[PDB]
């Protein structure tokens, strides 16, 4: 019966479904008692009666109950987004981008953007700029924003020069370049003994704040230490243990790039590193 | 006009015009929505 077997159909869906990956055969292993087309007749019903609910993966195909509010829904929506709503809120999580869709769904540009205008004014659906470039507009369900990815834009060196001080003080005492002899005075006792650094322990340090962000991973941590290796603003000792490159003196023949400026006018004898080119 | 006159004036008034403020005030939640 269509409103019977709805309702009990509806009933495995509503309390389990076999989750998301019940198939048809698992309807048999739960309710094999409906013959052949019986089961299938009001199978294609309920989802043209928008009640049971197909999904298009693996092997043979999976099944859900209906939320109604998402049958109505798409009832509502015209015949293009009946697929392509519905196709797309099958994208889940990272959504997908536009123009992938019409070799899928074998339509124009032009006929996929206005029900996608419609889909933003039902607001079901919203445009997701991401990590990779901004040619996409990639879709995804209104309903979340999850993507893969700090923030790939500025305001990191900010923090930089933070860490920076830290590990600058954690090496001998602090900076001490108000005279010539500050550094260590040998490191205070067996400058070798002392060996130093955050690792786990920056994001204590990290506690600090001041400034409006989210916590940091303890590996995004070693991201950002080894930039300022190789910028030898600090050095890499023994795994995630860290020195500093003692730069701080170029905070502030005979070699150096700071502490140095030219004439660099007039004068016609100079160095450059083209005109070799 | 008297006081009446406005109210069921009015009330004729917005009684049709509420299609107007119904998109109006809609889209002024949409204004939270677009927090999201």
């Amino acid at each position: 019966q269509l409103s019977d077997n709805a309702k009990t159909l509806h009933s495995q869906m509503m309390s389990k479904g076999i989750g998301a990956l019940f198939t048809q055969q698992e309807l048999q292993k739960q309710m094999g008692i409906g013959s052949l087309t019986d089961l299938m007749s009001i199978v294609q019903e309920l989802l043209d009666k928008n009640l049971i609910k197909l999904v298009k993966q693996n092997d043979e195909l999976k099944f859900q109950g209906v939320l109604e509010s998402e049958a109505q829904k798409k009832a509502t929506m015209s015949a293009e987004e009946a697929l392509v709503y519905s196709y797309i809120e099958a994208s889940g999580r990272e959504g997908i981008w536009s123009k992938t869709i019409k070799a899928r769904t074998n339509l124009h540009q032009h006929v996929v953007l206005k029900c996608l205008k419609s889909l933003e004014s039902q607001r079901y659906v919203k445009s997701v700029k991401s990590v990779k470039f901004p040619t996409r507009k990639i879709y995804m369900l209104y309903s979340l924003q999850p993507s893969v990815d700090e923030l790939d834009i500025e305001f990191i060196n900010s923090l930089l020069t933070i860490v920076w001080r830290f590990i600058s003080e954690n090496t001998f005492p602090n900076g001490f370049k108000n005279f010539e002899n500050g550094p260590k005075k040998n490191v205070f006792y067996a400058p070798n003994v002392k060996n130093y650094s955050t690792t786990q322990e920056i994001l204590e340090f990290i506690t600090a704040a001041q400034v409006a962000n989210v916590e940091l991973t303890p590996s995004n941590i070693r991201s950002l230490c080894e930039v300022l290796v190789y910028d030898d603003k600090l050095e890499k000792v023994t795994h995630d243990c860290y020195r500093v490159t003692l730069e701080s003196i170029l905070q502030m023949s005979i070699f150096n790039y700071f502490k140095m400026f030219p004439a660099s006018k007039h004068d016609k004898e100079v160095v450059y590193f083209d005109e070799w080119t | 006009l008297n006081e009446e006159a406005s109210k069921l004036k009015e009330r004729i008034w917005i009684g049709l015009n509420a299609d107007f403020l119904l998109e109006q005030e809609s889209k002024r939640l949409k204004q939270e929505a677009d927090i999201a």
